[PDB]
């Protein structure tokens, strides 16, 4: 039923400290409420209740608290918690981080209006992602392939091509069309426009979802940004029955947005000084991802997150490595060696592989090549860190038989420029010409049933 | 008018950079050159020789305007900067002109009040964005923007916040994301359709 | 006598190039490493204190 009884307004604001302004003789507060503040020179702003004891509720402000006063400010409480109105127009809108529009088109005549946080699926309801997307991209597909419902972020660092990678994926995705949500928290004008213009580009533009917090933009919007976005996509996927690919950009300004807020609240520490349950936080995120039960749709996440100082073992990459099916790792060393796409292999996993090749999925070999392209790429790697000490007159021919290989891999099966769109059975084919390189009794991950229907070829 | 120094003056239309920041300098122009609303870092430590910079931009770059930034600089460090720019010149329609002119100049040492030191440069950032508005091209100068994150560092210990990273503020970096967010070529507010632009050029010191 | 004592020279000298080589690839990266996550956790006891 509707909220029909009227709201009330208060300028009982008793103190402001931080993020944080602090009403009393408030009539029954509820927790996690939204807050409209009209300012004293008759600018609104919105918060929500983040503590209440009896008569006092606490508001953290999305826009600051700088100009508030405690006499002429002015607060109206809704009445309910935050929810975002959602329909299918939203598809070829571009919106804020808070979701108001900014393609100078109307606001959105809601089909339903849904809570923010949305609602943990039943794992008795979830269906396990088994369908293969070929992005194309051969050190992806190859050996770390994405299943369609999957969470699979980009590990990369400042100055690497993540962006440009992920506008690959975007334009390269089908089964061996997608919708798009796009949320950006953070961004510098120029990946803003990289993305907008690329969609645009491709004619995509009437198929993608766009919201958009910038450098300059207030940093509490980063931390419900993430959230309308998904929401978005929960709506388009499991009421719509879309395929919805949603891509967060840099998870690592949500997470610095996070530590800034929970930091004013004195809330227990972790790691590095990020608050002590990023983990659920961030797990709250991407949980929300895959196919259910009886309904045709899905949702797939390609979070985007850069390591300070090219570090994994940090709390954001970690604690995210920890909750997603797999991570794509963006390589320094590849980049400035000029290769594209500096995807390094080793660090990188995909989870939901295991399931979604071989026998029908794509070949019988996929499971074993890929297995073996790791094991002679890992050895490559001690051979040439051996070269490094001793030099080359000291290495057996077996050690230069890697160091060939690791040579060719890098050029034949990494490097691929960003727009060329191979097929699985090229990159598999492409991956058992390197293996050739190898007397078969040396490929010592694959069975004699693999090696004598393949590598004769 | 007055205009609070940590509100982003605004604009109809914040726009790509195109033309090349010319400094007279071969290395610089040609193998790594600077655009008009770019942003860059140099090495702000003694025996490099940053002058060169400064000089080049002042001198002879195709900026309209210039802002020199202090943000904590030694007492006689700064005293050798006030010294020598007014004491430029310049060669304009075939007569010879003062620096000052066109140059403005925010000083501070490093026992001038900490929260001057922190405003340092949102000061001259907001001097720079008024004379882009006006339709001219700003080159903005700062000293060393290590000296800048030093004073916001006294300031939240100061205030007891947590000491997240290095002792820096949680905000460290969001503070310099939104500081250099305001460069960039624009089409200025109001009737007479003009472009203007701000250059960063701001000095580190690992 | 020249080569005898050449042969042996030869010999030395790999050995002193493959101890340079350990000192600047092995030795001193895990060291620096060592050092790096020792000034990490002190800031982390800093912070829990």
């Amino acid at each position: 039923n509707y909220l029909s009884q009227p709201r009330l307004t208060y300028k009982t604001v008793s103190g402001v400290n931080g993020p944080l302004v602090i009403l009393d003789h408030v009539k029954f507060p509820r927790y996690a409420e939204i807050v409209h503040l009209t300012l004293p020179d008759g600018t609104k702003r919105s918060g929500q209740v983040l503590e209440v004891s009896g008569s006092k509720a606490v508001v953290q402000v999305f826009e600051g608290t700088s100009g508030i006063d405690a006499k002429k400010t002015s607060c109206e409480f809704t009445g309910d918690i935050l929810r975002t109105p959602v329909s299918e127009d939203m598809l070829g809108r571009v919106f804020n981080g808070s979701g108001k529009p900014i393609d100078r088109g109307p606001v959105v005549l809601a089909e339903d209006f849904l809570d923010i946080m949305g609602q943990p699926i039943n794992p008795q309801c979830r269906i396990y992602p088994e369908e293969m997307i070929q992005t194309g991209i051969s050190a992806i597909d190859g050996m770390n392939s994405i299943a369609r419902g999957q969470k699979i972020p980009i590990f990369s660092a400042a100055g690497l091509p993540h962006n440009e990678i992920a506008a690959q994926i975007c334009r390269q995705a089908g089964l061996v069309n997608f919708a798009i949500v796009f949320a950006a928290m953070g961004v510098n004008m120029e990946t803003a426009r990289f993305f907008k213009s690329d969609f645009e580009e491709n004619g995509s533009m009437d198929n993608v979802c766009l919201f958009l917090n910038l450098a300059n933009d207030p940093t509490i919007e980063r931390i419900i940004t993430p959230r309308l976005a998904l929401t978005t996509a929960e709506f388009l996927a499991y009421q719509c029955e879309k395929h919805v690919l949603v891509i967060l950009t840099d998870m690592s300004s949500y997470a610095e947005a996070l530590r800034e807020v929970s930091a004013a609240r004195e809330e227990v520490p972790g790691r590095r000084g990020f608050p002590g349950y990023m983990y659920t936080d961030l797990a709250t995120i991407y949980e929300r991802a895959g196919r259910v039960e009886g309904r045709n749709g899905s949702i797939t996440q390609i979070p985007i997150l850069t390591m300070p100082n090219d570090d994994i073992t940090h709390p954001i990459p970690d604690l995210t490595g920890y909750i997603t099916e797999g991570q794509i790792y963006v390589d320094r060393q590849l980049h400035n060696r000029q290769i594209y796409p500096p995807i390094n292999v080793l660090p990188s996993l995909s989870r939901l592989m295991k399931s979604a090749i071989g026998e029908g999925m794509t070949r019988k070999d996929h499971a074993d090549v890929s297995n073996q392209l790791y094991a002679c790429y890992a050895i490559g790697k001690d051979v040439q860190a051996m070269k490094a000490v001793v030099g080359e007159e000291a290495l057996t021919s077996d050690d230069l038989l890697y160091l060939e290989f690791l040579q060719k891999f890098e050029k034949n099966f990494i490097t691929q420029g960003p727009y060329e769109n191979r097929t699985v059975y090229e990159t598999l084919d492409i991956g058992w010409q390197l293996l050739r390189i190898f007397p078969k009794e040396m490929l010592k991950r694959i069975p004699q049933s693999t090696l004598s229907e393949f590598y004769p070829r | 008018q007055v205009w609070p120094v940590r509100q982003v003056r605004p604009v109809t239309e914040k726009l790509p950079a195109n033309h090349p920041l010319l400094t007279g300098q071969r290395v610089l122009d040609a193998l790594f050159p600077c655009v008009q609303g770019g942003t860059t870092a140099i090495p702000g430590a003694f025996g490099c020789g940053k002058t060169v910079i400064s000089q080049s931009l002042s001198k002879y770059s195709n900026s309209d305007v210039i802002i020199y930034v202090g943000c904590g600089e030694r007492g006689n460090e700064m005293s050798e900067v006030l010294r020598d720019f007014p004491e430029l010149t310049m060669e304009v329609d075939g007569k010879v002109e003062s620096i000052m002119k066109r140059t403005a100049l925010v000083a501070n040492t490093s026992n001038m009040p900490v929260a001057a030191r922190e405003a340092s440069i949102y000061t001259g950032i907001t001097l720079s964005e008024y004379f882009r508005d006006m339709g001219y091209h700003v080159s903005m100068m700062a000293d060393s923007t290590s000296r800048w994150a030093e004073a916001l560092r006294e300031i939240s210990g100061r205030l007891a916040e947590m000491p997240a990273d290095s002792g820096y503020p949680a905000y460290l970096g969001a503070r310099l994301a939104s500081f250099y967010e305001r460069a960039g070529r624009v089409k200025c507010l109001g009737n007479p359709e003009r472009e203007g632009s701000v250059s960063i050029v701001g000095a580190v010191s690992p | 006598s020249l080569q005898t004592s050449f042969v042996t020279l030869d010999e030395a000298i790999k050995i002193t190039n493959r101890r340079v080589n350990a000192i600047e690839h092995v030795i001193i990266p895990r060291i620096e490493r060592t050092l790096a996550y020792i000034i990490t956790e002190l800031d982390e006891r800093e912070r829990e204190e």
